[PDB]
């Protein structure tokens, strides 16, 4: 079976302009489990993100967070992009700051 | 409230060299305890709450050979698996093993439960009564088979009575700072107006702990469902979740809508209105 | 604490 993930991007925090924080892309609902998720710093991946151990929901689909320590500013935009055998292109879901 | 200790274990074949990916992790409700990655350096079960350190080498031991112990087995399944379904050596494919009890209020035994799937399907799961098997196909008939001659349930039925629910009580009594400590949400209202006839209200939960929750809306004290959107519960990577509610009201009438949190964390549920 | 072991399908 294939199952496309579901993606969240948002913040642990209520952010605020110069306050260190976590980014986090919670991706959810997908199979098989084979997933590549990027955060994005004005669509350039950033390095060194971390990710959750791989588990799954009641009907076998499984879940990861990818996750990141950064301080927001006004100008600087963050996204997470997720590659997956259920989509033809990558998916990019920017960062909202009121999800 | 009730409790419960999990084991989520994942295995996908790679063709071409090698083992299998080897995934496990055990949760107490809602916290991750414990980690095996067979692509991972240690090759030991590993902590992930600071209350599980307390075990000594022995505990640390005796993980590890058992984690090793599935891992051998799921090996060997996806191989009887690719036969049972006649499928080539070329393909990638999963199996997923989820067990564990729950406890009610009194840490008494509520239910057990031995679930496995192939390639994300249903393949074969233990009943309620401990005693006997769901089998989805042929193919897990053949398993049911197997193990109904090697006495599975009952070995499974002894372990989810007995030691699966006394070292659940063993955890939720060291981990007791954290584990039997409920963290209500912190709730606010946000507004976003999308044209001039047209608003949004969100309700946030956010830092709470467990992650079960119901937000819902009312409209002049009547449960609205049309035009709303309940996002996935998402961990907040501290160990708490995190929820909104939305709903679409015309601008100038959002005093009409309360939103409405309940939560074990709140002694009676909350209501907020913009 | 884990089941003791596991039976192959
Ligand atoms: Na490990
Ligand atoms: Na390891
Ligand atoms: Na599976
Ligand atoms: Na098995």
């Amino acid at each position: 079976i294939q199952r496309t993930p579901k993606i969240q991007v948002y913040s642990r925090h209520p952010a605020e302009n110069g306050k260190s924080n976590f980014l986090n892309c919670y991706v959810s609902g997908f199979h098989p489990s084979d997933i590549e998720v990027d955060l994005l710093k004005n669509g350039e991946r950033i390095e060194k993100v971390e990710h959750s151990d791989l588990s799954f929901s009641k009907d076998w689909s499984f879940y990861l967070l990818y996750y990141t320590e950064f301080t927001p500013t006004e100008k600087d935009e963050y996204a997470c992009r997720v590659n997956h055998v259920t989509l033809s292109q990558p998916k990019i879901v920017k960062w909202d700051r009121d999800m | 409230g009730s409790h419960s200790m999990r084991y989520f274990f994942t295995s996908v074949s790679r063709p071409g060299r090698g083992e299998p990916r080897f995934i496990a992790v055990g949760y107490v409700d809602d916290t991750q305890f414990v980690r095996f990655d067979s692509d991972a350096a240690s090759q030991r079960m590993e902590p992930r709450a600071p209350w599980i350190e307390q075990e000594g080498p022995e505990y640390w031991d005796g993980e590890t050979r058992k984690v090793k112990a599935h891992s051998q087995t799921h090996r060997v399944d996806l191989g009887t698996l690719r036969g049972y379904y006649n499928q080539s050596e070329a393909g990638s494919h999963t199996v997923q093993r989820m067990y564990g009890c729950d406890v009610g209020s009194d840490w008494r035994f509520l239910r057990g439960y031995h679930q496995y799937a192939y390639d994300g399907k249903d393949y074969i799961a233990l009943k309620e009564d401990l005693r006997s098997w769901t089998a989805a196909d042929m193919a897990a008939q053949t398993t049911k088979h197997k193990w109904e001659a090697a006495h599975v349930a009952e070995q499974l039925r002894a372990y989810l009575e007995g030691t699966c629910v006394e070292w659940l009580r063993r955890y939720l009594e060291n981990g007791k700072e954290t584990l039997q400590r409920t963290d209500a949400p912190k709730t606010h209202m946000t507004h976003h107006a999308v044209s001039d006839h047209e608003a949004t209200l969100r309700c946030w939960a956010l830092s709470f702990y467990p992650a079960e929750i119901t937000l819902t809306w009312q409209r002049d004290g009547e449960d609205q469902t049309q035009d709303t959107e309940l996002v996935e519960t998402r961990p907040a990577g501290d160990g708490t979740f995190q929820k909104w509610a939305a709903v679409v009201v015309p601008s100038g009438q959002e005093q009409r809508y309360t939103c409405h949190v309940q939560h074990e964390g709140l002694p009676k549920p909350l209501t907020l209105r913009w | 604490k884990l089941v003791v072991g596991a039976v192959g399908v």
